[PDB]
């Protein structure tokens, strides 16, 4: 990975992409997100990411 | 007044019937896969200050 004062920024689109396969995975120190339920996040489409 | 007296609380996936009295002040886990997979994890106090 990058350095925090110059990061790297990635496109992604065109994708059919699963949270929830993700969302159970314990891996993660902390997966907290704002304004957005995660678990409805596989029934969501959204322009770009 | 007290200054954290005043809570709100913070839950989903029930929404209530119209003019619903709600005490359960449980402290909100789940015990099963939906939370981190495991049991004991995302015990999340719901009452807010």
């Amino acid at each position: 990975f990058a350095s925090v004062y110059a990061w790297n920024r990635k496109r992604i689109s065109n994708c059919v992409a699963d949270y929830s396969v993700l969302y159970n995975s314990a891996s993660f120190s902390t997966f907290k997100c704002y304004g957005v339920s995660p678990t409805k996040l596989n029934d969501l489409c959204f322009t770009n990411v | 007044g007290g200054n954290y007296n005043y809570l709100y609380r913070l839950f989903r996936k029930s929404n209530l019937k119209p003019f619903e009295r709600d005490i359960s002040t449980e402290i909100y886990q789940a015990g099963s896969t939906p939370c981190n997979g495991v049991e004991g994890f995302n015990c999340y106090f719901p009452l807010q200050s």
